[PDB]
């Protein structure tokens, strides 16, 4: 009667943006990233990678509601830095880490398959 | 030879299995109906008086014998063919068999010119048959043969089939008859009241209740009276004694007081003597009695006659209704007073109205007999008038046309179909609730419903005494299985080993006693009653004895050898009170128990050996009872019995507690019912919780019956993947829960995860649900038939058409076939049509009467059936199938009362997990454990974790000292898990460990039919009723919600007047009327022609419009009907 | 147009037209079952 | 039509196959006659069956 | 009524273990040793094979609707 489609969690709706940036007015150099059709899989890795950046004063994620499949990520950086730049570098760093982890896994698989 | 303690646990359960292998679960229902067909019906026919009618020629029409064939069905052609139960449930027929009685009509006119004519096998009427009974077609059939007939071998039976509805007779509780009970009412003119509901052995009239009361102190002392039947005025007991032929006060007291050396009793009866001393003869006493009644004959002659027949027929009929029995009635009436004096003098304790030893269970046997008796009389009546109006003309008559077989058939059919116990006219004096629709939601509910009891005290009653769990519910009834609504304690459930007596004749016992040294009542002298012991039989005082010790030892020896006395006979020897009451009546709830010798049991090891090879040497429970090892004990006999919970109590202890045991329990777990036996470790949980579970086990989904694909039931929930409980009791093997389970073993974790499981809620694993976790299917059957009642209008199944049919909704009828019925495998949604039916008119010459589907169903047609009903008309059944996936709102419940709805469904990735990839299928809030104290839920979660890792099935028998929490913990530490069940979990969102080691393990959970899709309801400008223009009532009618008085009071406190107005006036029934400003009565308004006038005042200008609810306008109209003039004055 | 029905006892596919009392010409059984439709029904394996 | 005291289904002596005919003994003589008219023409297992009083030991000169 | 395909908790295939599980029990094997030979270590999968009731075997005792 009301069971929502399962693919509605990952597929973006027509006319809906994958990510929206809203400048926070409470404190300076802060932004809120409202990403649609995501879950804790991405919020945590981006959160953790953001904390490791010393120019990031605040980095957190939340799910407004589990039934929804969106996520909100708050990023506060130093005046000399920018939050959007941190969200970008955090992704670029994660991509390189996975690329390195991927290559090092093939080698381990190859070394194990041979002997 | 002796069973050692280590082998006891195996022997007791072995003995139990033999019981359930021979008797069964619904044996009390089958034996009742069986004895009714074999003895009751034959006796009711013979006990009827021969109808002697004469204008002259005369006819008696005496019946001699009966014959009841198997259930049969006669078509229109008349070909007799056998009808199977599956055919009845499908064709909406009645699973009844014809009753054939032999009649003999002798002509007697004059001159001894007699000649007899016998009509062998006269079809007198049809009788519904109990499934699986002796006369049922499914008797003795093997599991393979029953499968050929599309029947479930596990179906216990014990129910009827009337018009396709499976009806079951609920055993009705009632106060025992022919027994003296001395009560004491606090607010009444009498201090102590001794009543005795009397009824003859072969019941033929209602219970003639006689009271023997004592007047409260404040002439000189306390006077004793007697409220006899058919008399509206109290009568001194002495007057009654004199009316029976005992004028001398000495003889009277000799019947009341058996020991003249007790002046305390003599001083207490003196006031009654001095109150009635002017009367000293039998004739005057009878005249006085007749005068006190509501029918005082002007002449003293018929006054004496009215009293004579009253004291001979209505007063104590069980003691005897013939003449010359005045002595027996006096002796009993004397004992009736003797009981009253002992109660007032404190020499005896008052009787408890709740004591089931003083109650009787009216089963189908004693129940159906009451109807057949009352109707058989109506049949002989209709036969009398019919033949009477024929012999008056001086000619013979054909009894074949006189026998109105419709009487018995339609009668038994109506009673078992509607529940009203009585004639079709007395639909209000009869007691409803009997013959309820059998619950086919799960095997546990069916067994419980077939083993259900009912006390006719009335749910309206607010007295807690009858609803309380009396001590006498032990072993006979489940102390936990009982509803929690407005019927607590009244609606009960029999125990596993409970057996209600079927009934037996006391003739053989009386013969043995007479052959014994017992002395009759008329042969003895009252002087011998002092030291002698009384002997009662079914409440009838028979005689006395001198050495009662060896008497019971003899009677007990006879019952234990299956001798003249049957096992169902109860023999209570009250010792302080010298009475010895023997009972053979039906309804006496009893249970088996292991006899005990001086200090040892009679169940030796040689028996357990033979019971193990039960399939080879045909050694069953019956051979065990005949060996004198087991004994059927009733509630009334338990008072004189000293039980032993287990053989361990029979051993020698440092301090002897009893040392004189006489009986022993097979297993204490047998005190539980059906829905309570499935609970593991019920002795570790709060009692109400075990009760709430017993009420949920009947609502749990599963496989209610194996042959669910053939049965076209209106509502049936089937579970996709049923599983047997890893933590099970050794009683499930007999309830067949292992074969037809009603739940799934779930890996539950008691933790607070996001807070979506708080306040009796749970969080489910969406991935498990995707793999068939608790998934079920909903079967709904829609029935319809085309009626050819008359040529005026005839219904017919046919694809409607927009050009010929009138009442055709906007829905499309393309899914239907030319036959008018939809085909299986088709997808059907709400508002869709499944049966295209049209009715001929007196959109011309035919109207559409199609059957649409219920809203919010979205199901698929599983199959379609077409057949012929009793009237030879077409009858179609469409079973729709809808898969119900467990979602947010669906109710789940464990076996310990832990009920809750699925708060949210988390995927396997978002759920916690142990060091290994084991996510919990369900997560509950631990806050439900402390308040409810359901420790069994924790131990079950533990024993389940040991059983899964060990490869066995946990034995969670309630009372088993060989299994505790310590042993389970040690066994769990051997498989690499925490001995207390706790386990480290990892947060599924961040992977971080959880500081608090969570408790996790397998727990058997159940899904309840109470889903959210069947309860979600909304309304916005929907239909309204006809009487009052208010929203309808119910989801099926798209009704609205009730804004009750309590809501009106709440919004009043808030001061919200507009809301209270919008809800009660604008959103429920807004209406406009026109009233005359002079008389305030509703005027005649015509908005089309713009004219308003009040006929009364004859004015048409002083009219005012009023915006009032329609219900108020209806109220004023309902008042004006009573000449009341509610005038709405707008000024 | 044919509207072939099935029996409960013999399982014989017999033709039954409207306005005809229900009775199996092969065994006389009075209960008839309809055959699975020919329409294409889809079932999502979810 | 009535209770059956005993029932005898004949079988092939050498082949053991079912002959196709049986003898039914009712408890009362009256119960049988009720079946004589009704049983004849019955349909059992989809094949029509006939029923007549067995003349092997009643009718004179019957074979 | 018939052995499921996957385990509701983990997701391991169990549909191909019922017949093998029965073939072992009749070989005088214990329920635990049998589940170990099939590769069922977690108590979640062992639950499916040890708590299942083969009801379909009883549903096949009734003749079908079509011959
Ligand atoms: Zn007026
Ligand atoms: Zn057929
Ligand atoms: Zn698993």
């Amino acid at each position: 009667m009301n069971a929502p489609p399962a693919f509605e969690s990952f597929l973006l709706f027509e006319g809906e943006k994958k990510i929206t940036i809203n400048k926070d007015t409470k404190v300076p150099n802060a932004c809120l990233f409202t990403i649609n059709k995501e879950d804790h899989t991405l919020g945590n890795i981006i959160k953790s990678q953001l904390l490791k950046d010393p120019q990031v004063l605040f980095a957190g994620y939340k799910v407004p509601h589990p039934l929804e499949h969106k996520i909100i990520i708050r990023v506060q950086t130093t005046p000399d830095y920018s939050p959007q730049e941190a969200f970008t570098n955090a992704i670029t760093d994660l991509i390189s880490e996975l690329s390195l982890l991927e290559e090092r896994f093939r080698v381990a698989i190859k070394d194990k398959q041979e002997g | 030879d002796e069973i050692t303690p280590d082998l006891w646990q195996e022997a007791c359960w072995i003995v139990i299995s033999s019981y359930f292998d021979e008797k069964g679960l619904v044996r009390q229902q089958l034996d009742s109906f069986d004895e009714f067909i074999q003895m009751s019906v034959q006796r009711i026919v013979e006990d009827a008086p021969p109808i002697d009618l004469q204008a002259p020629p005369r006819y008696l029409l005496k019946f001699e014998q009966i014959y009841l064939s198997k259930p049969t069905h006669w078509e229109r052609d008349g070909a007799p063919s056998p009808m199977m139960p599956n055919e009845a449930r499908l064709r909406n027929l009645t699973y009844s068999a014809p009753l054939y009685v032999d009649i003999t009509k002798t002509v007697i006119k004059e001159g001894e010119e007699q000649l007899q004519t016998q009509h062998q096998k006269t079809f007198i009427g049809k009788i519904p048959i109990m499934l699986r009974s002796t006369y049922c077609l499914l008797n003795g059939l093997t599991d393979r043969d029953l499968c050929e007939l599309n029947e479930c071998p596990l179906d216990p039976g014990g129910y009827f089939i009337i018009n396709g509805s499976e009806k079951v007779l609920i055993a009705q509780e009632k106060m025992a008859t022919n027994t003296v009970y001395v009560f004491a009412k606090k607010d009444s003119k009498y201090a102590y009241t001794g009543e005795c509901r009397s009824c003859l052995e072969n019941s033929s009239r209602p219970t003639s209740t006689i009271w023997v009361s004592m007047l409260a102190r404040g002439a000189i002392g306390q006077r004793i009276v007697a409220t006899l039947p058919y008399i509206k005025q109290e009568v001194p007991i002495i007057i009654v004694f004199r009316a029976l032929g005992f004028v001398s006060d000495r003889d009277i007291l000799e019947h009341i007081i058996y020991d003249f050396e007790d002046p305390e009793m003599m001083e207490m009866v003196k006031p009654s003597l001095d109150e009635a001393f002017v009367i000293q003869e039998q004739n005057v006493a009878l005249n006085f009695i007749g005068s006190r009644g509501a029918k005082p004959g002007v002449t003293k002659e018929k006054r004496i006659k009215y009293a004579k027949e009253v004291l001979q027929k209505e007063m104590l009929p069980h003691v005897g209704v013939s003449d010359f029995c005045e002595t027996k009635k006096a002796y009993f009436l004397g004992y009736m007073v003797h009981r009253l004096l002992l109660a007032a003098l404190g020499r005896r304790e008052l009787d408890d109205r709740d004591h089931y030893g003083n109650k009787r269970l009216d089963l189908a046997g004693p129940l159906l007999a009451f109807l057949f008796r009352g109707m058989f009389k109506n049949l002989l009546k209709e036969v009398r008038i019919y033949a009477q109006k024929f012999i008056d003309r001086g000619k013979d008559f054909n009894l074949e046309l006189a026998i109105k077989t419709r009487i018995i058939s339609d009668g038994l059919k109506y009673s078992l179909a509607t529940g009203n116990w009585g004639d079709q006219k007395k639909a209000h004096q009869a007691r409803a609730g009997v013959s309820q629709v059998l619950n086919r939601l799960t095997f546990a509910s069916t067994l419980s419903h077939l083993r259900r009891l009912n006390s006719p005290i009335g749910r309206d009653g607010k007295l807690a005494k009858p609803r309380q769990l009396h001590n006498t519910l032990w072993g006979m009834v489940c102390p936990a299985e009982t509803p929690e609504g407005h019927a607590v304690g009244l609606v009960k459930n029999l125990a596993l080993m409970a057996y209600i007596s079927v009934g037996s004749q006391p003739s053989p016992i009386l013969e043995f006693l007479e052959e014994w040294s017992m002395e009759n009542l008329e042969e003895i002298s009252p002087a011998a009653i002092a030291d002698a012991t009384k002997i009662f039989v079914n409440g009838c005082w028979v005689g006395i004895h001198k050495d009662p010790e060896q008497l019971m030892n003899t009677l007990r020896k006879l019952r234990r050898q299956m001798d003249i006395i049957v096992s169902e006979v109860s023999m209570i020897r009250d010792i302080r009170e010298r009475e010895i009451r023997i009972y053979t009546d039906a309804g006496r709830i009893c249970r088996p128990l292991l006899i005990v010798e001086k200090q040892k049991l009679l169940l030796k090891k040689r028996h357990i050996d033979q019971l193990k090879e039960r399939e080879y040497n045909n050694y069953s429970w019956q051979d065990l009872v005949a060996s004198g090892v087991v004994e059927y004990i009733d509630t009334l006999e338990e008072e004189t019995v000293m039980l032993a919970m287990t053989p361990d109590d029979l051993q020698e202890k440092e301090v002897a507690y009893c040392s004189t045991y006489t009986h022993c329990e097979i297993h204490p777990s047998m005190i539980l019912g059906v829905c309570a036996s499935i609970i593991p470790f019920p002795d570790h949980n709060q009692s109400p919780r075990n009760t709430y579970q017993s009420a949920m086990g009947k609502q749990a989904m599963g496989v209610y019956i194996t042959n669910f694909h053939v049965r076209m039931d209106t509502l049936a929930h089937v579970l996709y993947y049923p599983q047997k409980p890893l933590v099970t009791t050794r009683s499930m093997e007999y309830l067949r829960f292992r074969e037809l389970p009603a739940g799934i073993n779930s890996i539950v974790a008691i933790a607070s995860y996001t807070g979506y499981n708080q306040e009796d809620s749970v969080i489910m694993n969406r991935s498990a649900v995707d793999r068939g976790f608790f998934r079920s299917v909903f079967y709904r059957s829609y029935k319809e038939q085309e009626s050819k009642k008359g040529f005026d209008q005839e219904e017919v199944f046919e694809k409607p058409t927009r050009e010929t049919c009138q009442g055709m909704r906007h829905a499309i009828y393309d899914k239907l076939d030319d036959d008018g019925l939809i085909a299986p495998g088709v997808r059907v949604s709400g508002d869709d049509v499944i049966i295209g039916k049209t009715v001929t008119l007196p959109r011309y010459t035919k109207r559409d009467c199609s059957t649409f589907l219920r809203t919010s169903e979205t199901g698929i047609v599983d199959q379609v059936m077409v057949t012929l009903n009793q009237e030879g008309y077409k009858f179609c059944k469409i079973r729709v199938r809808s898969v119900r996936i467990p979602q947010i709102g669906d109710k789940f419940a464990s076996r310990h009362g832990q009920k809750g709805t699925c708060g949210i469904q988390y995927r396997q990735e978002d759920m916690p997990f142990t060091c290994e990839g084991i996510t919990p299928d369900i997560i509950i809030n631990p806050h439900a454990i402390p308040s409810r104290m359901t420790i069994g839920h924790l131990i079950e979660c533990l024993q389940g974790k040991v059983s899964a890792n060990k490869g066995e099935i946990g034995d969670a028998t309630p009372f088993n000292d060989a299994v505790n929490v310590q042993k389970i913990s040690n066994l769990l530490s051997d498989y690499g898990y925490h001995l207390r069940g706790n386990e480290v979990l990892y947060n599924g969102f961040t992977g971080r460990k959880i500081t608090s080691q969570i408790f996790i393990g397998p727990t058997y959970y159940q899904r309840l039919k109470h889903m959210v899709d069947d309860k979600i309801h909304s309304r916005a400008r929907g239909p309204i009723q006809i009487l009052n223009r208010q929203p309808m009532e119910g989801r099926s009618r798209d009704g609205g919600l009730r804004f009750g008085e309590m809501e009106r009071d709440c919004q009043i406190a808030h001061g919200a007047a507009q809301f209270l107005r919008e809800r009660l006036f604008e959103a429920s029934d807004p209406y406009q009327v026109h009233v005359c400003n002079l008389c305030g009565i509703m005027a005649i308004a015509n908005t089309r022609t713009h004219t308003y006038e009040c006929r009364g005042c004859r004015n048409k200008t002083q009219i005012s419009l009023v915006r009032m609810p329609y219900a108020c306008k209806l109220l004023f109209q309902e008042l004006m009907s009573m000449s009341i003039a509610p005038r709405m004055m707008s000024v | 147009q044919p509207m072939i029905y099935i029996c409960g006892e013999c399982h014989t596919e017999n033709e039954i037209k409207s306005r005809d009392p229900i009775r199996c010409r092969e065994c006389g059984y009075r209960i008839m079952y309809k055959k699975r439709t020919k329409r294409l029904v889809v079932f999502d394996a979810r | 039509y009535g209770p059956i005291k005993r029932i005898h289904m004949v079988y092939s002596k050498r082949s053991g196959k079912p002959r196709g005919y049986a003898f039914i003994e009712y408890e009362h003589e009256r119960d049988m006659h009720s079946a004589y008219k009704h049983a004849d023409g019955k349909k059992i297992d989809g094949r029509r069956v006939l029923v007549d009083v067995e003349r092997g030991r009643t009718v004179k000169g019957w074979r | 009524m018939i052995i499921p395909v996957r385990c509701f908790t983990c997701g391991k295939i169990v549909g191909n273990k019922w017949e093998a599980y029965l073939g072992l029990l009749q070989a005088e094997y214990t329920e635990g040793d049998a589940l170990d030979a099939l590769g069922l270590k977690r108590y979640c999968c062992r639950r499916m094979l040890l708590a299942h009731v083969d009801l379909i075997e009883k549903l096949l005792n009734y003749a079908p609707l079509e011959k």
